């Protein structure tokens, strides 16, 4: 029902975290540590292996519970905010339920919330996404029967025809009392939050457009039910009149953008997109083996720390020619061998443009298919030659990237002097292009940029193309960088020395040209001309162009 | 009712057996209702019957066991009506309604609900001076408006490939009178299948790629 | 329009929210019938004709749709809620002390044609009633 899926959607967005960030640890401990070596969490006797001594099965079954039971009643503060409230509810309406009719509130509460929420990410965490291979069915054995004894300490129910667990009954016992704490203390929370307060007050561009989009089309059945009811007051100033008005203002909802990635819907985890991935028959597409070819996202040898080390290449994804699932693929597939361990990956982000960018939907997925598991396994991450269309587009998807908003695995390169020392020189493998720039040319140091502010940047007029390298550092996810813009030659269009003080430097579909000041404004213009005139030669026709107007 | 009612005597508290022993419990109480309604020809009944068979979501030793049972007749009484050169029909018409929406239980190469849709999709172009027209007039309808939405991804795979070999080696078109006459049904499936909004269909869709078909 | 197009008045951005808003409900069907002129797609396309110059108009459908005083009411509410938003910025208005002395002069006056209008508007904006009025409406009624 409608009412059914308001708790999926919202359990599932922000229960997603909870369970794995703490169940993860403890999973670690069952599965790899040499100590647990190889027992078997069973106490059937038809089942009941004469190798193994029985007491020795329950003890270390009770033992494991205990592990995990602790750990759920400790971390009482990680619980999500929203979750927290929506238990509230229910215990409000349970305890105006109870009113109107021993039963206690909470124990309902309780139950609901554990058998829903955290009873499945226990019984199969590889569905979940916790664990990226299957627990060996020994293993998973035990964790099912450990879901069945804590979940009867919710209810407070003994083994009734339970001969095979009655003797753990002793056990719950004593925790009955504790589980009552941990359900009282998210169900405590005020039912007015007048204390607690989070005024981020975020724009959610995207979720608006959905909202506007959906009123349009039930713009008459939903003016309908207004119209039955409300006849004791004008409805002027309520609901349907200030929609009809709105409505008709705003005018008809644009068109829905394309979607280049498969159909996609909340049920949807890394284990449930490799699956998918794997039946469909992506290797003889003959796209994912141009990927190779791009080499987007190689692994080149190691650090200082010898984790391995990979490059991913801005310029070789372009935002809608190609899939987006096969990229991610080839990502995932790369680093499904060694990601378990720490790996450091180094993003080349050289010439950035909106040509080769990521959409609000395709970014958000990144967050998703991959384990999770493997986010911690980030050693380090290194940027290099951004520029300030980067700065734009990080301000507008904050919010998606806040996690990572001052984050110390994000390394910024402020200037060329700093990486060499501490990557490994002569392994790193920077693109190619990249490095035919080389930085090699003449630098009109303390050039300033002429504009609303101004801000020194040190023009070098290279070769090929010409890098526009700022002087004054920028804030990007709280740490301090210098800006470096690169513009190709072939790229400048228009080049005007309106006067020696400043000249001006128009490129295609920048709006307003770039003006920059400097003691010699024909020096650098005579060279730009100079390097424009070359490129001319080199091209076998450019009198063909324009016959395209904006 | 009566075989609902029993489970909560067995078992006072719902969740622990109530939805253990009898996992289709909910449904169970919506035919109750419609059995109160006013009494209409059998073509009425029938939507209402198929609806809620076609709610059935988990397997069950009963469901497993009375499609495949009914399946058997189904086939034999199929045979005489063409082999042989109005109310044997009527029964092979509820049979088959009956059969289809409750497809989706018995879910899971060769096996009895593959090899139903094959005998079915051989009968769409069935052919048969007698009362060949009536067949097919039904049969269209009831696989359009009526089929599980669970069975939607096997529907698109048998029906792309029996199109795909209307195109002989360097795509060159076998016109035939048989083959636009499947073509002519094709159509008219496809177009109730997509029109009709019903709860879980968009989710089954997805499954399912439906360009190679279109172009072809 | 004019209102919100005008440079001789200084409306803070506040009032002229409320004057794009009503400039938006006028043209919604629900005011096309207040108006008696449902049943027409565009007001703009009835009110000019292009052959203008060539012929003479050449009105028919004598059929003529009825008003209901309930209707005045609806249109006389939505006018005066407009022009008391202005006046809040316009110092010392007047406009609302001129329509009323129009709208009191022919509803005590007798005319079969205006005094059923000129009524129902007085009651609508007026302000203040005193005993010496309220005899006349009495014994209009009588």
């Amino acid at each position: 029902s409608l009412a059914s899926k308001i708790m999926t959607f919202c359990f599932k967005v922000y229960g997603a975290t909870y369970l794995q960030k703490l169940l993860d640890p403890l999973l670690r401990i069952v599965i790899t540590s040499s100590d647990w070596q190889h027992v078997s969490f069973e106490v059937d006797p038809t089942r009941l292996e004469p190798s193994e001594s029985l007491e020795e099965n329950q003890r270390n079954l009770l033992q494991m519970t205990e592990k995990f039971f602790h750990a759920i009643i400790s971390s009482s503060s990680e619980f999500p905010p929203q979750l927290r409230s929506v238990c509230h509810c229910l215990y409000q309406a349970t305890c105006h339920s109870l009113l109107n009719k021993p039963q206690n509130s909470i124990g309902a509460v309780g139950s609901a919330m554990f058998l829903r929420f955290i009873n499945p990410a226990i019984v199969s965490p590889y569905e979940a996404g916790i664990l990226d291979k299957k627990p060996p069915p020994r293993i998973e054995r035990g964790l099912k029967l450990m879901s069945k004894i804590l979940q009867s300490i919710a209810n407070h129910v003994l083994f009734t025809k339970e001969e095979h667990m009655r003797p753990f009954n002793d056990f719950v016992k004593s925790n009955f009392d504790a589980a009552r704490r941990f359900f009282l203390d998210i169900a405590s929370d005020c039912p007015t939050s007048d204390a607690v307060n989070h005024s981020l007050s975020f724009i959610s561009d995207g979720n608006v457009l959905a909202l506007h989009r959906l009123l349009w089309n039930n713009q008459e059945k939903i003016g309908q039910y207004l119209s039955s009811n409300r006849d004791h007051k004008a409805v002027g100033r309520r609901p349907f009149d200030k929609m009809a008005t709105l409505l008709a203002y705003l005018g008809p909802p644009e068109h829905k953008p394309v979607a280049d990635t498969h159909w996609s819907s909340l049920n949807l985890t890394s284990s449930k997109f490799e699956e998918f991935m794997t039946r469909h028959q992506v290797h003889e597409k003959e796209e994912f083996k141009a990927l190779k070819t791009l080499s987007i996202f190689y692994q080149a040898g190691t650090s200082k720390a010898g984790n391995p080390i990979f490059y991913y290449v801005a310029r070789r994804f372009k935002t809608g020619q190609i899939n987006g699932d096969l990229l991610i693929y080839h990502v995932l597939l790369t680093l499904k061998p060694y990601y378990a361990k720490p790996y450091e990956i180094v993003v080349d982000l050289t010439h950035t443009g909106p040509s080769n960018r990521f959409k609000t939907d395709f970014l958000s997925k990144w967050f998703v298919v991959f384990p999770g598991f493997a986010y911690d396994n980030v050693s380090a991450v290194y940027i290099y030659n951004c520029n300030s269309w980067v700065r734009e587009y990080t301000k507008y998807h904050e919010r998606l990237l806040t996690g990572l908003k001052g984050s110390k695995r994000l390394v910024f390169i402020d200037c060329p002097g700093k990486l060499a020392e501490h990557i490994e020189h002569e392994q790193q493998k920077l693109p190619a292009a990249t490095l035919a720039l080389e930085e090699d040319l003449k630098v009109f140091h303390n050039a300033l940029k002429l504009a609303h502010k101004d801000t020194k940047v040190s023009i070098k007029v290279g070769s090929t193309a010409v890098q526009v390298t700022s002087a004054e550092r920028t804030k990007v996810l709280g740490q301090s960088v210098f800006l470096n813009d690169i513009y190709y030659a072939s790229e400048i269009e228009e080049i005007c020395l309106v006067d020696e003080n400043q000249f001006t430097l128009t490129i295609a579909n920048q709006g307003t040209p770039l003006t920059f000041m400097h003691q010699e404004c024909e020096a650098i213009v005579q060279s730009i001309i100079h390097i424009r005139t070359r490129w001319e030669l080199s091209q076998p026709d450019s009198i063909p162009q324009h016959t395209k107007i904006r | 009712r009566h075989l609902c009612e029993e489970a909560d005597i067995r078992c006072g508290v719902d969740e622990v057996s109530v939805h253990n022993l009898l996992p289709n419990y909910n449904t169970f109480m919506e035919f109750a209702s419609v059995s109160n309604m006013m009494s209409t020809g059998r073509a009425a009944l029938q939507k209402r019957v198929m609806a809620l068979l076609r709610r059935i979501e988990h397997p069950t030793a009963g469901n497993t066991e009375a499609w495949e049972d009914t399946h058997a007749k189904w086939e034999q009484a199929t045979k005489l009506i063409l082999n042989y050169p109005t109310d044997s029909l009527q029964e092979w018409i509820n049979m088959t309604g009956f059969l289809c929406a409750l497809g989706g239980v018995c879910l899971q190469a060769d096996t009895p609900v593959s090899k139903f849709m094959d005998r079915l999709l051989s009968l769409m172009v069935c052919n048969h001076e007698k009362v060949g027209l009536q067949i097919r007039t039904n049969v269209k309808d009831l696989v359009g408006l009526e089929l599980s939405p669970a069975l939607y991804p096997m529907l698109f795979n048998k029906l792309k490939n029996t199109i795909s070999k209307f195109f002989d080696s360097q795509g060159q078109v076998l016109l035939t009178d048989t083959n636009t006459q499947f073509v002519e049904q094709t159509i008219a499936i496809m177009k109730n299948l997509l029109d009709n909004h019903t709860e879980g269909s968009s989710e089954h869709l997805g499954q399912a790629s439906i360009e190679t078909m279109m172009l072809n | 329009h004019s209102l919100c197009t005008c440079s001789q008045l200084h409306f803070s951005e506040e009032t002229k929210q409320v004057l794009r808003l009503s400039l938006t409900e006028f043209s919604l069907p629900k005011f096309y019938l207040l108006f008696g002129i449902s049943k027409v797609k565009s007001a703009a396309v009835i009110a000019f004709r292009s052959s203008y110059r060539d012929r003479s108009f050449s009105p028919g459908s004598y059929e003529r749709e009825t008003f209901a005083l309930t209707s005045l009411e609806t249109v006389t509410e939505a006018l005066l809620e407009i022009m008391e938003a202005c006046m809040r910025d316009i110092p010392t208005c007047k406009w609302l002390d001129q329509w009323t002395e129009l709208a009191q002069r022919f509803a005590f006056q007798y005319n079969p044609s205006l005094q059923p209008r000129a009524l129902v508007v007085f009651g609508c904006i007026s302000k203040r009633v005193s005993h010496g009025q309220i005899k006349q409406i009495i014994r209009i009624l009588s």
